[PDB]
């Protein structure tokens, strides 16, 4: 799945919903909280960035970095080319960690909901989960996103 | 084309709003004076008396309103020929001692049509309606 | 109803479609515009011939990438022109005097074409609503059907 | 039962007020009554036969006149209820009998006077909209003319 | 009486006060509320209007119909032509249903007080009073107008 | 899955964003809306309901209807036999017309959609999926929302 | 001076924000033809069928809106020579058989980039990014 | 500590917002990603050699592609949250750390890359204003270019 | 007519208010060369260092800068001429190399009245007071 | 702190600046201009020097005074062009490489220049904030301060 039509449509909804500036932080911010709330256990993956508090900088700065990077590969959901060789770069960083494929999963459901309530109801649920799966079959390259 | 009765009626709406109600009437004035003096430089020397040297003069922007007024009741009448026709015709002669040039009526009927247009606007502005009944108020003048 | 398009529909049409689809924005016209002629094409087999030359056969022919770019501006000239219907409707004879002399163009061709675009604008733009574009898009091509072929 | 979208009906009563309302000189109201009623005539040569009572023979007379001034203001009355679809259906069942009970008049008629509106007002309206207008007004003309052959 | 100046100043004063679209309609309203005030009893010489409710759109209609032709009339002021043969054309109307002259006496008072209070305390009464006269002669012919 | 604690949650989040009066028929509107533009096909299901326009009266009645449906069942979750008593009874009268369950599966999709673009950032999605193939299977009775 | 890639990508956007969404189109296309038919008034003699005579018609607002439209795709395609020549060489061939001067483009280049800082403003055009990169597109149409 | 003022800041992240959104075709965002590393080769020669990982023999690559976005979105990530600077200071030095600690880079290298943006960014942004971002990108320059030989 | 002392005032007041804060200045400067060169396209060719081919340029909006700065200093001058003569000679000095052509000073007259009344407003506009007194201006920088 | 010219202050400097100084006012103007060179020349003897061509030595002479207004009216137009860094760095550097060409123009000329107006300004000018009008005067001259010795 996840045609251009897809990707242009998830484009426009998560530039809208992603927003610029202090928008971005407030973002990125409601994901985690969702994470940390859908998948309680998984927060203590991250005592390498201070994930205790969730107001600390250096967890700020991995909210950052992550959902920059997010923002990164929708803006290249057109182009296969570049895309595939940033997936496989966040995959080579993520595989040495060696994590468990089912956080991915809590991961979308998360981006679904914050995108979703931030964007409105025309939020495009089943073109997002279609191209979510490029995304986590990219980094994590579990068959558990076919 | 032709200066219809319908041509005639949406003329004088327009006129109406585009002159206002005495707010907006010197700019009115002032407005469509630049246009011809800029097209027609030279006709400049055919109002000395009314200081056409300067177009911000009390004395020039009464003779703006002169012909802004006098303009006003042949629009007012365009649909009634009869008193129309006596309007047109007291106003031929009084211009025919100034010798004035029929393409400078072309002029000033082109700088009203700018000035109408940039009043109203654009979106709203008949050029066909207004050409053919500016014509039919200049030829009166003329003869 | 009524099925006339309304200036509920014209104001709702414009903005989900300005959002989508516009001037600095390059590749958004082409993938929206391939993927309806690409829809047509597979419903109604025998209208690839109507476009050989613009080289309909080759969808990613060059060719046929700036046919599909020309249509699709035309109806965004159309949605534009639905605040001014006057200029429209002297438009709209253009098109619809400039498509009978192509042999071939029929009034079907025109509703497969509807069905093409009912499928793809949902896809690509949000809160879109169909029954508000398909009574606009009738609209607009029932002036670009004034003379010719059911 | 419903006419045309509040928009679509706004965008009608306002352009029509702006052309049409009582403090009009009765001057102006003549130059319409004619103009639409000879390019009427000049679509269909065989209508001008009907109004023989109102001294068609000559327009200029102020039986003809005053008749185009009822037309006018069951036009005016029918655009300013626009809104009111109630109201409105009343209305035009009420005009149709009148139209329908008279002798010698066909729906193409009524069609040929659309066309004659729908080309007179853009020379008399600041941006008519002709959408707009056939969204409110074809209602109104199938709804007075029904029942005519 | 009513002469030109007092028929261009209750064209200006009607249509201010009438108004256009909705304002039309409760306009008439008002009207007919003052004549079923003033005169109760003329109410029932409208049962084929369906006046039994006010709110009917049968005498929404019938409130249309004549408060519109009290419109047209009042645009013909100025020309008398076509002011007597519309005022000839609706006594032949009204004519055969015999009705009471004293009912467009209280149609006047309705109509001055409805207008007055639309239209404020510039209300020429004087002038719509001279100029109704011209309206009721036109319709009913009796004498009472003089 | 589908504990009494996100039955509990669904409720909540049920209750505030379907909202009372005029919010009811909006919000199935806009749920109707997604679901058609999801899937093109499954509006033609619906002929008998006049689905070619969908602000006709007859639709806004089956819109009513289903978000009606929706909100008993939702606000049975806390009690199993009430639920399956009427989940069952809600399977007697769909399977009569031999529904693909895919449609059941696109009826989700805009539910989330409609719930969470409405309810805002804090829409539990992972909690409303595992209660909603409840709802579907006792309806559906298809192994697919095992 | 050459339309490069960078000043390809300012034109872009400051065309979609002048042209708009279809709102001020019209007084868009509007505002351009009259630069024209100011600086070129023997122009209005190539563009009879869309009664060029007057710039207030429907009929010539439908031609406005077909130059613009096709001046739109030209530069929503300038980034992508391969089918920005495939359009330029499409809109090559139906004006050459009007026998359009190469002066006439220049005047049409001009009065568009007076159109665009019109709408965008002074302070933010850029008339070497412009000029160089509308003389692309006429080069195109020209041959 | 503090990198900006929030005025500076807001003219930074408005201009940069408005040539650098997540809805922008990727074609755009590779005209940008080449112009601006060959115009950084351009001043430094000797830095292009240490771009092997990322296939820059090959700009057109979708290696080298990719990775011009990655450090595009580590440049539009900083510039949106020149407001916090204690994320910011925290994000700044964990940048730092994975360039030091590449071997061959010389701050040189970044002041060439401030040079390079300081006249990429005029011809595309409308009414760039150089001191708003001088006094904003500076401190992310040697934030970044922190340690660095 | 003449420049006398109470047409320097109402210049004096008129300048300070066209001329602004700094805020509109960028404005006031590129809407008065655009006058020149509309008038005289052939004056484009004196000002070629600062990039007269492009008025967007801010190596010419600098330029700009540099005129209208200037000017500033000979109308907050006008009242006193020891020091006025002074300045205008000084400007005097710089100009004869360019060989500026006496008509030139009259194009950049009138424009600057155009962009100081386009400022002001044509109600508020006096004309004869700053014909006068641009006379003075640049009789000065010519000898 | 960071000692750049930030957005506040050139809103605080251009807007303390412009109601001291403006077009209509004639003699405020000088009065500022006088004070300035008069507070430079008694702080740097040599300076004085500098400044024969314009007849620095007789400050009331009507060659001085032209020459005081020339100067701070460049400056009035840097402050303006504060919102237009652009037009200002290209101006910057026109006056940069304006005055080195005078033998003798020094890095501590204008530094003692600015302590002349740190001075000078709070006498004349109420509201003045001595920190936001130095770090953009220091932003300005170290403009005009490109190519030139310590
Ligand atoms: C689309 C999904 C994701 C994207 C784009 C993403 C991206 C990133 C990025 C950009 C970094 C930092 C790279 C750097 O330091 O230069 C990172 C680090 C990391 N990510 Fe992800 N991530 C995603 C999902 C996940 C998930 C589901 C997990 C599950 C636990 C995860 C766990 C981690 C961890 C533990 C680090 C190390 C952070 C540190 O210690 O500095 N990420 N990721
Ligand atoms: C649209 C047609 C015109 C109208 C309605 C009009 C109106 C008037 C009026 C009302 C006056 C006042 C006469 C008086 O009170 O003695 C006047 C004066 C004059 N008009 Fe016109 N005018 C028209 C066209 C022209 C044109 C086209 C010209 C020459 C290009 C012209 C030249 C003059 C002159 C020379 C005077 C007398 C000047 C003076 O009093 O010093 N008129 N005009
Ligand atoms: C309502 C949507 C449509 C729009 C807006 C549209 C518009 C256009 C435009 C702008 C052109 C090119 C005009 C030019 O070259 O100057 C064109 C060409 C053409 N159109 Fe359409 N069109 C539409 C639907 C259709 C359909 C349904 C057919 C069915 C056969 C069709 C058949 C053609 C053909 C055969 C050509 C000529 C192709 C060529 O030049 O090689 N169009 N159309
Ligand atoms: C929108 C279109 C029309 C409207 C609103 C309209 C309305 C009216 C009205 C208000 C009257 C006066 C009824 C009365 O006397 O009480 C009338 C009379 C009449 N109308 Fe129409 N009319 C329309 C079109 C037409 C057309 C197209 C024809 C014929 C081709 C026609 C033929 C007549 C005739 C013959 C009379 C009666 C004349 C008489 O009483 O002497 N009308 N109409
Ligand atoms: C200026 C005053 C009046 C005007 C202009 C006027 C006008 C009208 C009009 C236009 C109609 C309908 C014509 C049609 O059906 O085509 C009508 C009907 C009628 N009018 Fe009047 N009217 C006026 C005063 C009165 C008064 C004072 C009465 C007293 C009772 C009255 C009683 C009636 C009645 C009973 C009908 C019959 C309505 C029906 O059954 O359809 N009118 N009038
Ligand atoms: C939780 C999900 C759903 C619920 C609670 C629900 C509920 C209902 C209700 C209450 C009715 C009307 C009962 C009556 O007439 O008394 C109905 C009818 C119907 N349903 Fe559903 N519905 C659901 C989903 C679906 C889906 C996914 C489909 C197929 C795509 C579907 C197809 C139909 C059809 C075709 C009717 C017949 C309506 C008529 O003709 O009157 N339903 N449903
Ligand atoms: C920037 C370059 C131009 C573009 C994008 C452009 C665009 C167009 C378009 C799309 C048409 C419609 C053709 C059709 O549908 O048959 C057209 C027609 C035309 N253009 Fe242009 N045009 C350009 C330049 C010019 C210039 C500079 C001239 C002459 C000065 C010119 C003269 C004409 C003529 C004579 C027609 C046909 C007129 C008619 O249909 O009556 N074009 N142009
Ligand atoms: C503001 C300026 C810069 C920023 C924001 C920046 C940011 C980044 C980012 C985000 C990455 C990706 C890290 C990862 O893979 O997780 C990166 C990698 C890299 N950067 Fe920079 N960078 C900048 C300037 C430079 C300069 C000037 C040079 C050398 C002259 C340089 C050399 C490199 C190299 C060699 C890599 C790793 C390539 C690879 O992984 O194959 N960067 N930078
Ligand atoms: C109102 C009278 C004028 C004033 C106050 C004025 C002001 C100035 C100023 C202050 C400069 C800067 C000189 C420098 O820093 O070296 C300048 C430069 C110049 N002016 Fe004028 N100017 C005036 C009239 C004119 C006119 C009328 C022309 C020609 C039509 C002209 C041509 C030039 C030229 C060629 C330069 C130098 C261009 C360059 O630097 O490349 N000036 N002007
Ligand atoms: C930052 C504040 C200053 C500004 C805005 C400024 C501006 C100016 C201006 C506008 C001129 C005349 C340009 C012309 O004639 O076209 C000038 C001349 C000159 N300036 Fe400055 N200046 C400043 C500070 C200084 C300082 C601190 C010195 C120290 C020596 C200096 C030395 C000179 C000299 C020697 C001349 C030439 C005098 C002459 O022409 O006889 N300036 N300056
Ligand atoms: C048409 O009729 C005109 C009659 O004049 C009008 O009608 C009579 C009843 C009077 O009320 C009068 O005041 C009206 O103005 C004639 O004057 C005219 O010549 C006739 N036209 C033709 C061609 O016969
Ligand atoms: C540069 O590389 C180009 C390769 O094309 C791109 O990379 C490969 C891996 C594919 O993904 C392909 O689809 C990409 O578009 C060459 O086409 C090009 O000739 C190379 N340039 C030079 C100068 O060698
Ligand atoms: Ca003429
Ligand atoms: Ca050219
Ligand atoms: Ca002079």
């Amino acid at each position: 799945d996840c045609n251009i039509l897809q990707r242009l449509k998830v484009k426009m909804q998560w530039a809208k919903a992603y927003g610029f500036g202090t928008e971005r932080a407030k973002f990125g911010n409601s994901l985690w909280t969702s994470i940390f709330n859908y998948a309680p256990d998984a927060r203590d993956l991250f005592k390498s960035v201070k994930s205790e508090d969730m107001r600390s900088p250096q967890f700020k700065a991995h909210i950052a970095r992550v959902i920059g990077g997010l923002d990164r590969v929708i803006s290249m959901f057109d182009n296969e080319d570049a895309l595939n060789a940033d997936l496989e770069h966040l995959k080579s960083q993520h595989d040495p960690r060696g994590l468990d494929a089912l956080n991915f999963v809590v991961f979308g459901k998360a981006l679904f909901a914050t995108v979703g309530g931030q964007f409105g109801v025309c939020f495009d649920l089943p073109a997002w989960e279609s191209c979510y799966k490029v995304i986590a079959m990219g980094i994590t390259g579990n068959d558990m996103f076919s | 084309s032709e200066c219809g009765p319908l041509q005639r009626l949406k003329v004088k709406r327009q006129w109406a709003e585009a002159y206002g109600s005495g707010n907006g009437r010197e700019e009115f004035g002032h407005f469509i004076w630049a246009n011809v003096f800029k097209v027609a430089p030279s006709a400049r020397d055919m109002f000395k008396r009314v200081r056409g040297d300067n177009i911000y003069t009390p004395a020039f922007r009464a003779h703006a309103t002169r012909v802004l007024g006098g303009l006003d009741m042949c629009v007012a009448l365009l649909d009634d020929e009869s008193v129309l026709n006596t309007q047109l015709a007291h106003l031929a002669s009084q211009h025919s001692s100034r010798g004035v040039s029929a393409e400078q009526y072309n002029v000033v009927e082109h700088a009203v049509m700018m000035g109408v247009e940039h009043e109203i606007g654009q979106n709203v502005f008949d050029k066909d309606a207004w050409q053919a009944c500016l014509d039919v108020i200049t030829s009166g003048i003329q003869g | 109803s009524s099925n006339s398009c309304t200036t509920e529909d014209r104001r709702e049409m414009q903005l989900m479609w300005a959002n989508v689809w516009s001037a600095q924005f390059t590749g958004r016209r082409l993938a929206i515009a391939q993927a309806v002629f690409k829809d047509l094409f597979a419903h109604v087999p025998d209208a690839v011939g109507l476009f050989d030359r613009v080289h309909g056969t080759e969808i990613d022919s060059s060719e046929f990438k700036a046919h599909c770019i020309r249509v699709v501006n035309g109806l965004d000239s159309a949605i534009g022109l639905l605040s001014d219907p006057s200029t429209l409707n002297e438009q709209l004879s253009h098109l619809a005097t400039q498509h009978q002399e192509r042999a071939g163009v029929t009034k079907g061709g025109f509703s497969a074409i509807a069905q093409s675009f009912l499928r793809v604008m949902p896809q690509v733009a949000s809160c879109f609503n169909p029954d508000a574009w398909s009574r606009c898009f009738n609209r607009i091509t029932n002036g670009m059907t004034e003379g010719l072929a059911e | 039962s419903e006419f045309c979208s509040e928009a679509d009906a706004t965008i009608v009563i306002k352009q029509w007020n702006q052309i049409y309302n009582a403090g009009i000189g009765a001057k102006s109201r003549w130059t319409m009554g004619n103009e639409i009623f000879s390019s009427l005539f000049k679509l269909k040569p065989e209508s001008e036969v009907l109004f023989n009572n109102v001294n068609v023979a000559n327009m200029s007379s102020g039986a003809f006149h005053a008749h185009t001034v009822r037309v006018l203001s069951g036009l005016d009355m029918g655009i300013n209820y626009l809104n009111d679809a109630g109201t409105l259906t009343s209305l035009t069942a009420h005009l149709a009998a009148q139209h329908v009970a008279r002798t010698g008049l066909k729906a193409v008629y009524f069609d040929a006077m659309g066309k004659v509106l729908m080309t007179v007002l853009p020379s008399l309206i600041d941006n008519f909209n002709p959408d707009a207008w056939r969204n409110c007004l074809l209602p109104l003309k199938n709804a007075i003319a029904k029942g005519l052959p």
